[PDB]
RNA sequence: AGGAGGUGCAUGGCCGCCGUCAGCUCGUACCGUGAGGCGUCCACUUAAGUGUGGUAACGAGCGAGACCCGCGCCCCCAGUUGCCAGUCCCUCCCGCUCGGGAGGAGGCACUCUGGGGGGACUGCCGGCGAUAAGCCGGAGGAAGGGGCGGGCGACGGUAGGUCAGUAUGCCCCGAAACCCCCGGGCUACACGCGCGCUACAAUGGGCGGGACAAUGGGACCCGACCUCGAAAGGGGAAGGGAAUCCCCUAAACCCGCCCUCAGUUCGGAUCGCGGGCUGCAACUCGCCCGCGUGAAGCUGGAAUCCCUAGUACCCGCGUGUCAUCAUCGCGC
């Protein structure tokens, strides 16, 4: 038994989510079993920063926020399912990583 | 650990803090009977939403209140003949377990000293400790005058045990006795009407000056 | 305070103008009605919607 | 029964004491002039304070597993006062622990299983609820509860 | 202790300088003026129904003038 | 059977089933818990309802999160739970329920976040 | 590391955007996309007219093309230019235009009114123009004309607005303006149709 | 002798890309900005409010 | 060219407070010759110019609100986060043989994880309110009456400040007010005031024991593990570009012993030595390891700042620029 373990993460939940619709119709269409997409911790990056450019004022900061979802598909070995997942459409906020394992 | 598992076996059969069932315990003033909590609870903590309840005070137990404001005692614009009573060495605020520890060795001070129900001394100072007058300086065209007014059986109950507290805390404050001895003394002298007591002088206090304002 | 917004009393009596009859004083079945009359996205809104054109409902049959 | 079905302390005291015995266990020349920390601001008070060491340390050893230096530094680290400033947690001796369970090792009641740290030897863990029966046997003619 | 408690049934309105201190209408429960209906002020909260303690009966508070 | 519980941050998971009687927390004996408080608020559940669900049952609980308080509040809600599912009878569920609220509705209250202008001693302190 | 890739490429981004701020200002660059790919970086510039861009024979999008690998690193960087759909939708796009026309000499309150009417017969729900400075004399002022229906606060406002600061140079100094512009696509939360 | 000298260290090593401002350059994964520069930018990057 | 040279009544942009206060107004109609007024007024009600009910006005727009983030319960989907959830099997430690504990296989319960849906709506009852708007109490219920912590702060004003972060008018310098480099200064101290850290011991200190966190960060980086040195530190090193390797210990807590209240078995400022880390170098100008020494202060007047529900108060922790300068800031 061979799996392919793969990592979609994204800024935009729609695009992981119709990134990950569109794996799971090749999955099921090929007939290869897939384990459901696990959606791993999500990154929230934050960084905090005075308001005023000098230094006048009260003690005002802003919180900026980056949240990026991240998602866990591992399918099974099966170099026709594994064609069809370099021609998929990916969007460039999307970044898709694919490891193989024993 | 001994007297600690026996402690905890104790109250198995429903008993306030380790002994002292609270059936016996009478109430002798009218006014706190519908608002001291006497209902049988084996730990006096329930870290319940009583501040936004209007009249949620009603249902803590007395013993938790009591606990309650031991931990706050310490730190004041009260320079009560200047004074600065802070706790600086592990100060009791937020320390619940420490404030639970030192009321449970005081309840047993008590009960050793004198040979009966602790909550039953503790009732008597509450009643023997409440003032029953205040003073208000109310104006009419900016001319204030002092007007005694009469004081609520919760106001009464919160301004006497807060009197008995800071008591302990006057006594026990830069001096090598206690905090649990300290408080011991003071219900014991406030149970007895003793005026030795902060709480019973200051109900004094509070009685008069509004016997003046009349 | 809890006075009902402007925009939702507007269109609570339009709503009972149109179909008087397409809304009684159960809570639940006005709210699904408004959910499916309307093309409101949040659920918050047509639940207000909801509890005033109940409201409106029990004036009808007494006046 | 086990070390779980009694205190803590009242166990390391009596593996301390037990392993008085052993003349594996002999602190070193530079112990009794070393406190246990760089936290630590006054030397220990007594002079069986290594042997209690070695009872923690076991003790430890039945619970956490492969523990190496580190860990053990990690878990003895307390709070020490700077001064002026504010009091900040730091960590305890390392060469002291070290020394320890290199006595265990020598005993034969600790092991080593490199990259992860040291575990306990089956004699070791005999030892320990042998010692946590008779405990929780003497609690228990004490206590009738624990013959629940 | 010469005390006499009294029995709160109706509260006329919020008074005093700050409104702290609150005006209600007792019935005296025991002494010389059983069943007198007094108005009567109260410092810290105060309900329907609570027994109040009176130092002296004949004390008596203005009515609250708007 | 299964039960879970939610306290601040100490989160207890139970699983109770026929035994002798033992009751354990992290698998250890709960009457040597060290601090006492923590020794009531695990056991408040099970004195108010008897000796027999207390001699009837093996209850086991893990909790993770919080503070040693919060773990003994979070298993006091687990084992609550427990013994509501267990019985499973309404009398226990009133009594409970009268005893006080939190082992059936816990308590939600969480930490507010910290907001600037001294956000260190605490949300809603500043300077002087 | 993700983070320092993806916070990487934003940054190679929006330092492309600011490039071509200040390079395309004349063109009336309005936007910008990024697309990579093994064969290389494709950049997609929305342009209030691609003509400019163009250049000369390509003399100029090529000098970009060579700039965009040189100074930002990009492994082959092929440009495409496209027009804006509707430029008087980008409040950007049209703030850089009138803040051009201002530079012209042209009266501040005829040029405004114009570019405000021509924003909206093109379909604009909403359109405010701020102007601030030296507007008629040494001490400034500040100056807000608006039309139509603009929500200035909630989640809408930071969503659905076209949003455009310009900066006009003069021999008195230099002209601050603002141009906020609804496209009328979007509509309000508290709007409800009825079927 | 006009080059200034080499600094892997200190204020002096670090330089906005943007205005120059040798002092306040967060480096949160590796910005390489001016604080005051990050407030007309930080939309451009994505960052968003709530 | 450049200016860190000035010019914030030369400006843009930006921040502050008035003030998330309730306000600002427009289209047309009406009154007044006009200045201008109405809408935006009055009784009630709202946190609001939010509405109710009457009004020479009716509508509209900006504002609050709706809007958006997250907590509060459940469900689904997903399970390599986590567990003798039920568990034949294997390995191990005891034991009263009663039993207790741990891991491999296996299971996915449940926490967690992260996408959607429901659920809380004055949803119902009583009282109030003119039967209106709306208010209070109650019931049920994880949470009902802006549920809760937040973001979104207006027309305008203050020539507030900021051209010394940016663009930037005017003027000034053009081998200086330009460029580079060494050292000092940015720490200079009999002094007034603001804000913070320590302390004024027994409530407590020393010895040992136990159960307890998220915040985030980790490649010239995070670093288990092994070895030397008491320690700072020296040498090797697993795993890791992040639910997976480290920061990770929890603190407060109580438990068994020692001490028995005083400027001290508190307090360490402060003075010297030996060693150690970053940096080219740290006396000016860092901290740490050990020793000796180790001050006042014993609760502090006049005057005066803030807080209301997990909130004060107390405890402890990651992180900001970053070797250190923070006894600071944010966040946990």
């Amino acid at each position: 038994m061979q799996k392919a373990r793969i990592k979609i993460a994204s800024t935009n939940v729609r695009s992981l989510d119709e990134v990950a619709n569109q794996i799971k119709q090749i999955a099921e269409r090929t007939g290869v079993r897939m384990s459901g997409p696990i959606p791993l911790p999500t990154k929230r990056i934050r960084i905090t920063t005075r308001k005023s450019p000098d230094g006048e004022g009260s003690a005002t900061f802003d919180r900026w926020e980056l949240r990026v979802h991240k998602r866990l598909i591992d399918i099974e070995a099966d170099e026709r399912a594994m064609r069809q997942i370099m021609r998929i459409r990916v969007p460039e906020d999307v970044t898709i990583e694919i490891e193989l394992i024993s | 650990a001994k007297p600690l598992n026996e402690r905890f076996f104790i109250p198995h059969e429903i008993k306030v803090m380790g002994r002292w069932s609270t059936e016996d315990v009478e109430v002798r003033d009218p006014s706190l009977k519908p608002y001291i909590n006497l209902e049988p609870r084996l730990l006096p903590h329930t870290h319940g939403r009583h501040a936004k309840k209007h009249f949620g005070k009603a249902n803590v137990h007395i013993v938790e209140r009591l606990i309650n404001k031991i931990m706050r005692s310490g730190g004041s614009h009260y320079k009560v003949a200047g004074h600065f009573m802070r706790r600086e060495h592990r100060s009791l605020n937020s320390k619940k377990v420490k404030a639970y520890e030192v009321v449970k060795e005081a309840f047993k001070i008590i009960e050793q000293r004198t040979g009966k129900n602790p909550i039953q001394v503790l009732v008597w100072a509450i009643e023997n400790a409440a003032p029953r007058e205040d003073t208000t300086s109310v104006m009419f065209g900016g001319i204030r005058y002092h007007v005694a007014v009469d004081i609520s059986p919760m106001r009464r109950l919160d301004v006497a045990l807060r009197n008995i507290a800071l008591g302990a805390s006057a006594k026990c404050y830069r001096n090598k006795m206690s905090f649990a001895e300290a408080l011991a003394e003071e219900i014991i002298l406030a149970a007895n009407k003793d005026p030795k007591s902060y709480a019973y002088s200051k109900k004094l206090e509070i009685e008069r000056i509004a016997e003046s304002s009349r | 305070g809890k006075i009902r917004q402007g925009f939702i009393k507007r269109v609570a009596r339009e709503l009972v103008n149109k179909y008087p009859n397409e809304f009684t004083t159960d809570f639940e079945h006005n709210k699904k009605k408004v959910q499916e009359l309307t093309n409101v996205t949040s659920k918050k809104i047509r639940n207000r919607i909801a509890g005033y054109v109940t409201k409106l409902v029990r004036m009808k049959m007494e006046g | 029964a086990t070390v779980y079905d009694v205190p803590g302390d009242l166990l390391v005291e009596r593996v301390a004491q037990r392993l008085k015995e052993i003349p594996e266990i002999k602190p070193p020349e530079w112990a009794p002039f070393v406190k246990t920390g760089r936290h630590k601001e006054r030397l220990p008070e007594q002079e069986d304070w290594w042997y209690y060491r070695v009872a923690s340390i076991l003790r430890r050893v039945y619970l956490d597993g492969p523990v190496g230096i580190e860990r053990l530094r990690t878990y003895y680290g307390g709070r020490k006062n700077r001064g002026h400033a504010p009091e900040k947690f730091y960590k305890a001796g390392g060469s002291i622990i070290r020394k320890a369970l290199q006595q265990l090792e020598a005993a034969g009641f600790v092991e080593k299983v490199p990259g992860k740290g040291r575990v306990i030897t089956p004699k070791g863990r005999s030892f320990l609820d042998k010692i946590a029966t008779e405990l929780k046997k003497e609690l228990e003619e004490i206590i009738p509860e624990l013959k629940k | 202790d010469e005390g006499y408690p009294a029995e709160v049934i109706e509260i006329i309105g919020r008074t005093g300088t700050t409104g702290d201190v609150t005006q209600v209408k007792v019935r005296i429960l025991e002494g010389r003026d059983k069943g007198r209906v007094i108005r009567r002020n109260v410092r810290g909260p105060v309900r329907i129904g609570d027994i109040l303690i009176l130092r002296e009966t004949e004390r008596e508070a203005r009515e609250i003038k708007s | 059977i299964q039960t879970t519980g939610k306290r601040k941050t100490a989160i207890a998971r139970a699983v109770i089933r026929e035994g002798k009687g033992r009751v354990r927390i992290n698998g250890k004996p709960v009457e040597i818990i060290e601090p006492e408080i923590a020794r009531f608020t695990i056991l408040e559940p099970l004195i108010l309802a008897g000796e027999e669900i207390w001699n009837s049952v093996d209850i086991d609980v893990k909790v993770e999160g919080g503070g040693f308080m919060g773990q003994a509040e979070a298993a006091r809600m687990a084992i609550a739970r427990a013994l509501v599912e267990w019985t499973g009878d309404m009398s226990l569920k009133e009594k409970f329920m009268k005893y006080d609220r939190t082992m059936l509705v816990g308590d939600p209250r969480r930490t507010e976040p910290h907001k600037p202008n001294r956000s260190t001693k605490g949300p809603r302190a500043k300077r002087q | 590391a993700i983070e320092r890739y993806f916070i990487r490429e934003a940054v190679r981004e929006m330092l492309i955007d600011e490039f071509l701020e200040k390079e395309l200002r004349r063109a009336g660059y309005g936007g910008l996309d990024i697309k990579k790919t093994p064969l290389g970086t494709k950049v997609i510039i929305f342009a209030a007219n691609p003509g400019y861009v163009i250049g000369r024979g390509g003399r100029r999008i090529r000098e970009l093309t060579r700039i965009l690998e040189k100074q930002f690193g990009l492994e082959n960087p092929q440009i495409e230019v496209e027009e804006i759909k509707n430029p008087y939708l980008n409040a950007k796009v049209q703030a850089v235009r009138l803040a051009q026309a201002l530079e012209r000499g042209i009266h501040f309150r005829r040029a405004a009114y114009a570019a405000l009417r021509a924003i909206m017969n093109n379909g604009a729900r909403g359109v405010e123009i701020r102007l601030s400075g030296k507007l008629t004399g040494e001490r400034a002022k500040s100056i807000r004309f608006y039309q139509g229906y603009l929500a200035k606060v909630g989640n809408p406002a930071e969503t659905l607005v076209s949003k455009g600061y310009a900066q006009a140079l003069l021999k008195l100094g230099v002209i601050g303006v603002k141009v906020a512009i609804m496209p009328p696509g979007a509509r309000l939360p508290d709007e409800i149709e009825i079927i | 002798y006009n080059k200034r000298k080499p600094r892997k260290f200190g204020k002096g090593a670090r330089r906005c890309i943007r205005c120059g401002q040798y002092g306040p350059i967060i480096r949160i994964q590796g910005l390489m900005l001016c604080r005051h520069c990050f407030r007309e930018v930080a939309p451009k990057l994505g960052f968003r409010k709530y």
